[PDB]
């Protein structure tokens, strides 16, 4: 639950921008919470992570 | 040509390990928590040294 790609399309909103710097509620592909995003240059994500 | 075939097989079971993840995200060390007494100390302090 709350992670994956088998989503329920009952309640619908549109995809928004990842807005960095401000405290926001996020629903990122099932993950939910509150926080502040910061864009970074990462090299540790493989094709499955 | 002095070549050999090789296939090594050992059984699996459910058990607890301590895995070390390095700077890039690669598992570099592991310890089986119930194999010796040093591994008891290592899994207890959650340290490899
Ligand atoms: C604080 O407010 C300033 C200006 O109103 C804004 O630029 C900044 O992103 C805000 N920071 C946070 C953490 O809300
Ligand atoms: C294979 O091993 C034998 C062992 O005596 C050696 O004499 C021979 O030169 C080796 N041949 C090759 C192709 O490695």
């Amino acid at each position: 639950i709350n992670s994956g790609t088998t989503c329920s399309n009952d309640l619908l909103y549109s995809n928004t921008e990842v807005s960095t710097g401000v405290c926001v509620n996020y629903d990122l592909y099932g993950i939910t919470g509150q926080g502040i995003f910061k864009e970074v240059s990462a090299a540790y994500y493989n094709n499955w992570q | 040509d002095n070549e050999t075939l090789e296939y090594w097989v050992t059984p699996l079971s459910r058990r607890q390990y301590l895995l070390n993840f390095d700077e890039h995200g690669v598992i570099t060390n592991a310890v089986d928590c119930s194999s010796s007494f040093l591994s008891e100390i290592q899994c207890k302090t959650q340290s490899f040294a």
